[PDB]
């Protein structure tokens, strides 16, 4: 299984209500604290040696909105995710040198923060489709690693 | 390993959410069976492997009872959870990969239920601790 | 990437020299010792409570040859693995109740034993193409799990 | 945790293979790089992330040296590998998921080199041991 209409609906609903300005920074800043290895690519963002500094860092906040919005293209092209992301995939691989396992870690953070935002509305069926969508994107982000 | 800071963090959180353990338990397990249908392999003895079945409900409170145990034996999980380890190793034979799966569902549930309380800092320590629990349950396998 | 001619050649090679009678039993028996939770599905096989009993179990040995011949169909159908395995997938999910994570643990043991058998000839290159192939069969085995 | 049997089994094996640690280290790092190309992200500072390149041979021997240390410090890996854990945590920022990739490559290498010594019994104990090293290495991350 690929996409059922239900899945299509849920994804569509979640993104039409996404508050990028809230979710973004929170997801990325949560990721940097819980999986500190992820800080490997934020040299120059300023001091990230403590929880509090990370939550307040404006560069983190901004980069988080950047990453979150990076999901828009997947949403718009649900039947062509691999092709769509190929370019971002090559970038992360050859210019950034990001360990694709970090892709997965961030997605988990995205899911936890979105979950805290929708509360009860983040049902088991929503969680299912959302994770399925993130897992397809993460797959695509790591295919151009050679 | 858990630091003192981790221990204080888990202890303080549990102090706060522990009362809703049965709910968390049901929620979590229900998510685990929906989002990760392969874990259903272990519950084929039940006819009602469905979100919130009386079987899920009941089991959810048995599992969260083991988490309540771990919080209280938080200084020595290995010894504290021995008997749970034997059950899982010899009698159920549960692949320990499944522990990570449920743990993730528990974090999602706590998150949905107690957003103000589940900060990034509480998140690091509870994640270190569940990992802790997973390793203690795996103790008697081999 | 899907199959390169080189990968096709390496897989064809390994299988045409496979000693099922040897690797078979060795892989399964090694799996039951190393990842003992996999003993879950073998009540009836006799006693498996220690390493020597397992090695010596004739039921284990015969099922080891069974499962290894199980990849023959994937080898003869390299471009249609998911369709080919769907049935075996249904079997393992609904009648056997086998945790799919076990498919991955047996693969590692197949890889480790064939490696001990091929020694030096079990190059990095071979390893890669053999793992790839196994990962595709494991994926196919877990696909009918609803 | 490692039992006495495990510790004796590792010591005995290491006693036997230890002389080829450098060959093992080159072999295992070369397989990691080819079979799991995403790990190359950590070696972007070298121009030669190719199997058996000078850099790979060299590193091969430094990693297997850390395993030699772990064997000698097998009664308290956490303490034994503390400095290696901070180097990985704060300077290299290596994702602990990779330790498991490398460990699997190590077993494949030993398996091709010492077919007769790598019994199923040695395998279980070395697997427990390498998981133990992975956990030790990850101590200081968070
Ligand atoms: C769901 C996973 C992710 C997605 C969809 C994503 C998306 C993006 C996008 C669209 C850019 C575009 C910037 C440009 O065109 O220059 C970007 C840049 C970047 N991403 Fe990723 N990202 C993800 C995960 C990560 C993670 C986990 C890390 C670090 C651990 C990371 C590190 C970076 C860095 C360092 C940049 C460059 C920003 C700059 O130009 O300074 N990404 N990402
Ligand atoms: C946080 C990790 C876990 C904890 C603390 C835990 C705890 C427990 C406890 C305390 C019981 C026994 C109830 C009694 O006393 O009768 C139990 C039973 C059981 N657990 Fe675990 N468990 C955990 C993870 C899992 C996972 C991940 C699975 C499988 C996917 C699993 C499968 C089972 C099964 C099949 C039983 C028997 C249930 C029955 O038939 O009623 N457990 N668990
Ligand atoms: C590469 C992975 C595997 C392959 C290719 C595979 C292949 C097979 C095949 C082809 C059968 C056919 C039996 C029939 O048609 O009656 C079978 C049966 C069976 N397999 Fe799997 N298998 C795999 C992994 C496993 C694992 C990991 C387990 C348990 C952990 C398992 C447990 C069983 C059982 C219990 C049966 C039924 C045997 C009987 O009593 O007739 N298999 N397997
Ligand atoms: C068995 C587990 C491991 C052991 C025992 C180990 C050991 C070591 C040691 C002892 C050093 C440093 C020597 C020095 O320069 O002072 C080192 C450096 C390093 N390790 Fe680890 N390591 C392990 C796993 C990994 C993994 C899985 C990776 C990622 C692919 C990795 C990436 C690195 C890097 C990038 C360096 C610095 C090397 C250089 O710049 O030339 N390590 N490792």
């Amino acid at each position: 299984v690929e996409w059922t209409d239900k899945e299509r609906s849920i994804i569509s609903d979640i993104f039409s209500h996404m508050d990028y300005d809230d979710i973004g920074p929170k997801a990325l800043s949560r990721c940097l604290i819980v999986y500190p290895w992820t800080q490997r690519h934020f040299s120059g963002f300023g001091n990230l040696y403590n929880a509090e500094a990370i939550i307040g860092n404006a560069n983190v906040a901004a980069h988080g909105i950047k990453v979150l919005h990076g999901l828009d293209r997947g949403v718009k092209n649900m039947d062509n995710i691999a092709a769509t992301y190929a370019d971002l995939s090559t970038l992360h691989s050859e210019k950034l040198h990001v360990d694709p396992d970090n892709f997965k870690l961030l997605s988990d953070c995205i899911t936890i923060v979105l979950a805290a935002k929708m509360g009860h509305a983040f049902t088991a069926e929503t969680q299912g489709a959302f994770q399925k969508f993130l897992a397809v994107v993460v797959s695509a982000l790591g295919k151009q690693y050679h | 390993s858990l630091s003192d800071k981790d221990k204080a963090a888990v202890r303080a959180l549990w102090s706060k959410i522990g009362k809703s353990a049965d709910a968390i338990g049901n929620d979590a397990l229900s998510r685990m069976i929906v989002v990760y249908p392969q874990t259903k392999t272990y519950f084929s003895h039940w006819p009602d492997v469905t979100p919130g079945s009386p079987h899920i409900k009941a089991h959810g409170k048995k599992v969260m009872g083991g988490i309540a145990l771990a919080v209280s034996k938080i200084d020595d999980l290995k010894t504290g959870l021995m008997e749970l380890s034997e059950q899982h190793a010899y009698k159920l034979r549960v692949d320990p990969a499944n522990f990570k799966i449920l743990n993730h569902c528990i974090l999602v549930v706590i998150s949905t239920m107690f957003p103000k309380e589940f900060t990034p800092e509480a998140h690091v320590s509870l994640d270190k601790f569940l990992s802790g629990v997973a390793l203690a349950l795996a103790e008697r396998y081999r």
